[PDB]
């Protein structure tokens, strides 16, 4: 019947979720489990950069009250 | 990593792009009382790969045509389509272009060059007419297409597609602004030269002006482009107007929901094609410079006043 | 690559060179499109976004699009190769001139407010609506008249 | 709903803008302190680069006024690592 | 010449904590330590030069460090939970974390 | 800096163009536009590195006026290849 | 100007934004704002013929805040000769050029 | 740069495909009415460009002014369009 | 009126089109909220509020902004 | 023209010069120039005759490139001084560009080729506007910047114009082009004194306007674009023969009439400034202008050319009258000389 148009769709869907799940986990892996900071405006880039300088070289590492 | 994130977001879309043609040649089929392609492979799954290989193997005829432009137009087409998928705001978008919607609008406009140049390069009368007709309709639908977005943005606060995920945390922008959704949907149908608005390659009226002389590999690249676009524009409808649910804890839900709505609205233009005859050239443009453009202009004002008199100006984050 | 800016400027110059050679009106339109692209790039390079976009959605958009349309209608008849040759001739001469000063990206983003919250291109041009309210009234009158000028000149 | 949501969203926006309003004083000091260091550090190398050059005031305001003219980006990072300069110059246009 | 101040003149203890840490405590720091900062601002504005307010800047920093030492000593755990959740978010938005914020805010009201 | 000299010479190369017709009115109307782009780019560039935001209105006013200017120019062009079947300038020699 | 219908009518549609030191949006001062003031409060009441000789200190400075060419020059020299010192292996960037630092 | 990286892969992927295509298989109009529409496009595009800045103007303290200014822009151009109709120019 | 009627039934876009044009030209003028827009946007603290010299006779916010004196946005709150 | 369009255009052709004059921000001065360019082109092609399209397409290209050059000068200044307006400090080349450009829009000297040709293909009416309400705008921009422009160039463009205008006029027989040529010449005198005493430029213009406006409404009263056509003036309308005679000799510098004052005071001001080289050569070829003016005098008044029988028919019918402006501008022009001291 119409049962059969589903096979094809399944392979479309599966190929349209990969991208959204992929981009959203290759970010939380590269950024240390914390969402990649979105620096829309400079202030944010400043804060981000400030973070880099604060520790290691990468901003994702985040020092706390114990420092 | 970033490279891997380029394979994903590309291949996956290309593989899905292939499966759309199949779900087009079966959904149109069952609507017309026919199984559609099921004999090659299981349930026709290998069917998209099969003609791709035939198309590339068949001779790329070079008519006795400006070669450079003739060959470039296809390249531009695909380049643009794949590019327009870069800033889409599925969760954690590949690239947070701060002015993304503008970027989308920009690249979308550049595509017109392909059809125009293709027709001019083809050097065939049919192609020439196709280009002229195409450029006109394309650009015109761009004029309402852009204004419809400007109305949206003013209620979103920014050009970044990522903001709408925070704008649509309580209600879809269809409820408000539904009148434009319809007008975004019809314009999305024109800009992908799909059926109700497909005078670019009417085939019956004029025979595929865009690719009259294009065959094999060039045919395929635009071809691929059109279908990827078919998805992209539907996906933009599924972010701007139908806002999928989103949860910071679980970012996947968005993608999954984004999938479902994109597939259904992608299914809709497939369903539109089989269901409607094709608008005439004059009729098409009238609808936009006459039936819609006045509608789109006025609501723009209403959407300018709305925030103010409702003191509903959006945050600029 | 500090040279990035100079590189871009050169490309722009070269594109305008082609337009200068006056190739087929369509070739000219194409060349300008390339230059306009280079242009938005340079503006963005300085930091201006909205500004860069404009040329794109205006020049790389219809500005040449209509030209294109137009040409199709009034330009029918296709030495471009010779023109291409002179173009290379100019390129080297252009390069030669820079090589002249050669024998004889250091400072861009000359000054910036590292911390800032409401600075960005477009904000200034957004002041067309407030404290520059005579630019946009005169531009609006320009368009509203231009409608009439074109409708009679075509009439 | 849109009217109420954006009014709420506006309240959140004023809250975090004020959060930096409070924190910028700590940063302003930090910036200046570091800025001067870059200028001075460049002075050291400056006092070691053109020493041989005749008629070479180690350094002198290109201007006449003694007013404090802030340091261009180039001045701060010009002598420094190329990457350092590039980062500052093309480091925002290129997102995180 | 340029009369650029010397390094020893501009060396002072540094806060150096992740920006996130600050944003979470931003509100309170804007509260417990604006006396000196405002004064420093006044100097830095009317007196355009930075050299003319360097010492004030040192005072500016000193005021915050202890601000932190107090919190480290009291209600450190709450604050630690609040910043960690605040940092995970990409724009470090305040509303994603309100449950952690409440416990951090209530405690320091209770102790500090 | 030099960036400006390239743009300025671009405008002069576009100047040499408009002043030396080559039998195509359209091409000229296209060269003319090459200037407006060069002017728009230069105005935007200096406004941007002078941080003079009060002047950004101009970079666009320049384009808005230039667009209509071109609209008029093309309508004359269409008028000419309606009266002479070509845009070729030689045809425009009746006023001798 | 030629016909001052603006001063007469009191309107100021064209004067508020003629120089860099004029009101900037959101009170974000533009670059060089430190000099143009000093170079136009000087030349106010003194006509041009005498805004061109005695008020030359403020333009020679404002001609350098903006163009900022003497700086370019000085620096370029520093660069070239530093190249020569490195040439004689006399000099190489210290960790000062590359090192960790305060927030 | 990140964008540059993505885009060049994008062109490369296309150019690769066209090449494969060619290398593998070795074995006068009178659109006067249109012209007019095209010009209007140019014009309308420019207006839109003057309407693009709104997203930031909505923030202007001088909200009222922005309203008046904006409302005028749309209205005036709307009139232009209507004229086209009134004069039957487009038809 | 009669044409209006047919217009509502023939060419029923323009009618709607104009209607909106007007309704947007009216609601702003009459609205218990119109005033807020210029305030809500005015208030957003984009730029730092530079302090003032406490010379004397100052009714301004007394030092710590937590002090009662000063402007308030309770109007924004509970809006 | 749908009377609405007529209004929009005419308003622009009139808002065009007025914005230029009123504003100080040069940019706003440029768009004033731009609006004049856009408004004039529709009227130029009103007959839409094949000659007309040629006229407008030339006028437009000449006007457009000059407009772009003027903008480049403003754009360059913006970098050499943050100001949007020329100042004492302005680089000399920056100002010279503005002189050349503005001398193209006004059509002076070696850029005098477009004007005679556009004056030939446009109606007599639009001829006046193209000659006199379109010179006010650019001149305003120059007069404002006079302290800064070069005395050498202006003089060269001044002298050249005088010569070109005179020489060109001698051969021409088409009236529209005789006037175009005269305007080039008078425009020359005007730009000669700009560096020294701008106030006299504004006199040598008004008088030119008060002289040319009556002269053209005379040419069109009988709509004669030929001297042969104006020569039969004696039959078509005899009275205007007297004043047409004096106005044309007034346009040239002959002493009893108002036309001498502009040349006389310009010469007095140039000698006061010591250009007794330049002033002398200008006055001398200025005398060439009167020769072609008097040759027309001969044909129209002092000698009666033969006419056509069909003319008796045009006499019968009542002649639509010349507007009042003709008189008030003919007399104030032919004889105000006794009142010169106040004029200057
Ligand atoms: C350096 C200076 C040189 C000056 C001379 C040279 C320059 C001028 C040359 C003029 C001619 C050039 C050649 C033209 C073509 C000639 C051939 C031709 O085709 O003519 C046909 C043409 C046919 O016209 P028409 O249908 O017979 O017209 C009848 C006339 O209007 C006649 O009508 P009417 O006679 O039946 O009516 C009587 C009326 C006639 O009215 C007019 O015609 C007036 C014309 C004024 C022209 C002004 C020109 C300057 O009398 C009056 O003028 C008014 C008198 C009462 C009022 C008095 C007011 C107070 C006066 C006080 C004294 C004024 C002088 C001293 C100043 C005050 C004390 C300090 O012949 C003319 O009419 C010529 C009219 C102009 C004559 C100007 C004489 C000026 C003498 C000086
Ligand atoms: C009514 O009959 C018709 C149809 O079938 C029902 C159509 O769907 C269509 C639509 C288009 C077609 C002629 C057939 C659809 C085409 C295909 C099967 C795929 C086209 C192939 C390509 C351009 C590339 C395919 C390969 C890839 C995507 C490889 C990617 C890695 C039309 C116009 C038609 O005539
Ligand atoms: C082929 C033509 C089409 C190519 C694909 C479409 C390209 C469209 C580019 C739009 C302009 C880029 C843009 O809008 O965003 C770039 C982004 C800066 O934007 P923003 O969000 O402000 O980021 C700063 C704060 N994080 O970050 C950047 O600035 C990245 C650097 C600029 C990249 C611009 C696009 C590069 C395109 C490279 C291929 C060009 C091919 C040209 C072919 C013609 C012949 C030369
Ligand atoms: C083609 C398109 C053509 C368009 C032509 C537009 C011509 C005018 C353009 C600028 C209009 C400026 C209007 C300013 C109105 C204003 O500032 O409002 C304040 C005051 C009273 O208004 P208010 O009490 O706020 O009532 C509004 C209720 N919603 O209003 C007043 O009392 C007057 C305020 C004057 C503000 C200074 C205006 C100086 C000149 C501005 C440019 C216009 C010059 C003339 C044209
Ligand atoms: C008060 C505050 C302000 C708000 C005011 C709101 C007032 C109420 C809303 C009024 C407008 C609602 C409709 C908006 C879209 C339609 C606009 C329109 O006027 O239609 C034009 C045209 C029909 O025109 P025609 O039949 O030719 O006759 C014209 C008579 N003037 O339309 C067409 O012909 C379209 C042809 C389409 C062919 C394909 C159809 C596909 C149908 C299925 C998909 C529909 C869209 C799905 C969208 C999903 C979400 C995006």
């Amino acid at each position: 019947m119409w049962f059969e148009i589903l096979p094809g769709l399944a392979i479309m869907g599966v190929c349209l979720v990969i991208p959204g799940v992929s981009t959203a986990y290759i970010h939380k892996f590269t950024n240390g489990g914390k969402e990649k900071r979105v620096a829309r405006v400079q202030y944010q880039w400043y804060l981000m950069e400030r973070d880099r300088r604060i520790s290691g070289v990468n901003r994702y590492y985040v020092s706390k009250g114990l420092e | 990593m970033f490279f891997i994130n380029i394979l994903t977001l590309l291949v996956p879309i290309l593989i899905a792009m292939a499966f759309l043609t199949l779900v087009e040649r079966k959904i149109l089929g069952y609507m017309q009382l026919r199984k559609g392609p099921n004999i090659v492979g299981p349930y026709g799954i290998l069917q998209p790969f099969a003609d791709a290989m035939k198309l590339f193997m068949k001779e790329p005829m070079r008519p006795l045509t400006s070669m450079s432009l003739f060959i470039i137009a296809p390249t531009l087409s695909l380049t643009l389509a794949l590019s327009l998928w870069v800033p889409l705001p599925m969760p954690h978008p590949l690239i947070n272009l701060n002015l993304g919607i503008l970027f989308i609008l920009a690249t979308s406009s550049l595509s017109v060059y392909s059809i125009l140049w293709s027709g001019w390069a083809s050097n065939s009368k049919y192609s020439l007419f196709g280009a002229l007709r195409a450029v006109a309709q394309t650009i015109s639908y761009e004029v309402t297409m852009a204004i419809i977005l400007l109305s949206v943005l003013l209620m979103n606060g920014s050009y970044s597609l990522q903001t709408l995920i925070t704008t649509q945390e309580h209600m879809w922008l269809l409820l408000p602004a539904w009148p434009m959704a319809m007008m975004w949907f019809i314009s999305t149908l024109a800009e992908t030269n799909r059926a109700p608005f497909d005078l670019t390659e009417g085939e019956s009226e004029l025979v595929s002006g865009f690719n009259v002389e294009y065959a094999a590999g060039p045919f395929a690249l635009f071809f691929m482009a059109e279908y990827t676009n078919i998805i992209l524009m539907n996906a933009l409808t599924t972010i701007i107007f139908l806002g999928p649910l989103y949860y910071i804890n679980l970012p996947e839900l968005y993608s999954t929901n984004f999938m479902m709505e994109a597939l259904l609205l992608s299914s809709t233009f497939l369903w539109i094609r089989a269901s409607y005859p094709r608008f005439r050239y004059d009729q098409l443009m009238h609808l936009l410079w006459k039936n819609f453009l006045p509608l789109t202009l006025a609501l723009c004002m209403w959407h300018i006043s709305l925030p103010i008199f409702t003191a509903g100006v959006p945050p600029y984050m | 690559m500090n040279n990035y800016i100079f590189v871009l400027s050169s490309l722009f110059l070269v594109g305008c060179l082609g337009l200068a050679l006056k190739p087929s009106p369509i070739y000219g339109g194409l060349g300008l499109i390339v230059s306009g692209f280079v242009g938005c790039l340079m503006v963005l390079g300085f930091g201006g976004s909205f500004l860069g976009l404009m040329v794109f959605l205006i020049y790389l958009g219809g500005m040449l699009v209509v030209f294109g349309y137009t040409t199709a209608m009034a330009t029918e008849e296709y030495s471009n190769w010779l023109i291409l040759g002179f173009l290379v001739l100019g390129v080297i001469m252009e390069v030669f001139l820079i090589c002249v000063l050669n024998y004889y990206g250091d400072w861009l983003m000359y000054e910036v407010d590292d911390v800032g919250v409401m600075l960005e291109g477009g904000i200034g041009v957004a002041a067309m609506y407030s404290c520059a309210t005579w630019m946009m009234v005169v531009a609006g009158w320009s368009l509203f008249a231009g409608i009439f000028i074109i409708i009679e000149i075509t009439r | 709903r849109m009217m109420r949501w954006n009014q709420e969203r506006r309240r959140l926006l004023i809250e975090d803008l004020e959060a930096r309003i409070a924190l910028m004083p700590l940063f302003q000091a930090e910036k200046d302190r570091r800025t001067l260091q870059i200028l001075r550090e460049n002075l050291e190398e400056e006092a070691i680069i053109m020493k041989d050059v005749p008629n070479w005031k180690v350094g002198e305001s290109v201007f006449h006024t003694t007013r404090w003219v802030p340091p261009l980006i180039g001045e701060m990072y010009g002598l420094r690592t190329k990457e350092e300069m590039s980062n500052a110059n093309f480091g925002f246009t290129w997102y995180t | 010449i340029v009369e650029l101040p010397t390094l020893e003149e501009l060396k002072v203890e540094e806060v150096k904590v992740s920006s996130a840490v600050l944003k979470a405590a931003a509100h309170h720091y804007g509260a417990q330590c604006d006396k000196t900062n405002k004064e420093f601002m006044l100097c830095r504005w009317e007196e355009k030069d930075p050299r003319r307010c360097l010492k004030e800047g040192k005072l500016v920093n000193g005021c915050a460090l202890n601000f932190f030492r107090q919190i480290k000593s009291h209600c450190a755990e709450p604050f630690t939970e609040y910043w960690t959740c605040l940092d995970y978010s990409n724009m470090q938005l305040f509303r994603h974390c309100r449950q952690q914020q409440a416990k951090f805010d209530q405690c320091v009201l209770d102790k500090l | 800096p030099s960036t400006f000299f390239n743009l300025t010479m671009a405008f002069s190369l576009s100047l040499l163009g408009t002043l030396m017709f080559r039998s195509h009115l359209m091409s000229t109307l296209l060269c003319l536009e090459g200037m407006v782009l060069s002017l728009f780019i230069m105005t935007s560039v200096t406004s941007l590195n002078s941080n003079s935001m009060s002047s950004m209105p101009i970079p666009i006013t320049i384009l808005v006026f230039a667009a209509c200017e071109a609209a008029v120019g093309l309508a004359l062009l269409v008028k000419v290849s309606n009266t002479y079947g070509t845009d070729y300038v030689q045809n425009l020699n009746l006023l001798q | 100007p030629f016909l001052d219908i603006q001063k007469k009518l009191g309107i100021s549609l064209d004067r508020h934004f003629m120089f860099l030191s004029a009101e900037q949006p959101y009170k974000n001062a533009a670059r060089c704002h430190a000099f143009e003031k000093e170079w136009i409060e000087c030349a106010h009441g003194i006509g041009g013929t005498r805004a061109k000789k005695e008020c030359k200190i403020e333009f020679d400075d404002f001609e350098e805040c903006l163009l900022r060419y003497k700086t370019m020059r000085r620096m370029h020299d520093i660069k070239k000769q530093r190249e020569k010192l490195m040439k004689e292996g006399k000099y190489t960037p210290p960790p000062h050029h590359s090192g960790r630092e305060e927030p | 740069m990140n964008l540059y990286t993505v885009i060049f892969i994008n062109i490369l992927l296309s150019l690769t495909l066209i090449l494969v295509a060619f290398w593998l298989p070795q074995m006068l109009p009178f659109s006067m009415k249109f012209f007019l529409v095209a010009i209007t496009f140019l014009l309308f595009d420019l207006e839109i460009a003057l309407l693009l800045p709104l997203p930031w103007a909505i923030q202007t303290i001088k909200t009222s002014t922005m309203m008046i200014m904006a409302f005028i822009l749309v209205t005036i151009l709307s009139l232009g369009l209507a004229y086209e109709w009134t004069q039957k120019g487009l038809e | 009126s009669a044409f209006l009627k047919n217009a509502w039934a023939k060419e029923p876009v323009l009618v709607v089109s104009f209607s909106v044009w007007g309704l947007a030209i009216i609601m702003p003028m009459i609205s218990p909220y119109t005033k807020y827009a210029s305030m809500i946007n005015k208030a957003t603290p984009y730029n730092y509020p530079v302090p003032v010299r406490d010379d004397g006779n100052m009714p301004d916010v007394p030092s710590h902004p937590q002090d009662p004196l000063g402007p308030s946005l309770d109007w924004l709150k509970n809006l | 023209m749908n009377p609405i369009t007529l209004a929009i255009i005419y308003f622009t052709i009139f808002l065009g010069p007025v914005i230029t004059m009123s504003s100080t921000n040069l940019m706003l001065m440029w768009v004033g120039l731009e609006f004049s360019l856009l408004a004039i082109i529709p009227m130029l092609i009103n007959k839409k005759n094949p000659r007309s399209t040629e006229a407008a397409t030339k006028y437009f290209v000449t006007q457009a490139t000059a407009s772009m050059i003027i903008l480049l000068a403003i754009v360059l200044n913006y970098k050499q001084l943050g100001t949007w307006m020329f100042q004492q400090q302005t680089n000399g080349l920056i100002l010279n560009m503005t002189l050349m450009a503005l001398s193209m829009k006004l059509g002076l000297a070696p850029f005098h080729f477009w004007l005679p040709e556009v004056t030939q293909g446009i109606p007599l009416h639009m001829g006046l506007i193209l000659l006199t309400w379109q010179k006010i705008a650019p001149l305003s921009i120059l007069i404002q910047i006079y302290p800064l422009l070069n005395s050498t160039i202006i003089l060269m463009l001044a002298i050249t114009s005088i010569f070109m205008g005179a020489w060109g006029g001698l051969n021409q027989t088409q009236m529209r082009k005789i006037m175009a040529y005269s305007s080039i010449a008078h425009m020359g005198w005007m730009l000669a004194i700009l560096p020294y005493n701008p106030s006299l430029t504004l006199l040598n213009l008004m008088i030119y306007i008060i002289l040319t406006a009556p002269m053209f409404m005379a040419l069109m009263l009988n709509n004669s674009m030929t001297i042969n056509s104006i020569s039969l003036l004696w039959n078509k309308t005899p009275a205007m023969l007297t004043m047409i005679s004096l106005m044309l000799l007034s346009l040239g510098g002959l002493p009893p009439l108002t036309g001498f004052l502009p040349k006389w005071i310009i010469i007095t001001e140039l000698m006061k400034n010591n250009c007794l080289i330049m002033a002398t050569l200008m006055a001398m070829m200025a005398l060439l202008n009167l020769f072609f003016y008097t040759r027309l005098i001969y044909s129209t008044s002092l000698t009666m050319f033969p006419t056509n029988n069909n003319s008796k028919m045009m006499t019968h019918q009542t002649k639509t009258k010349p507007n009042l402006m003709f008189s008030t501008l003919a007399i104030m022009s032919t004889m105000t000389l006794p009142l010169a001291p106040q004029l200057i």
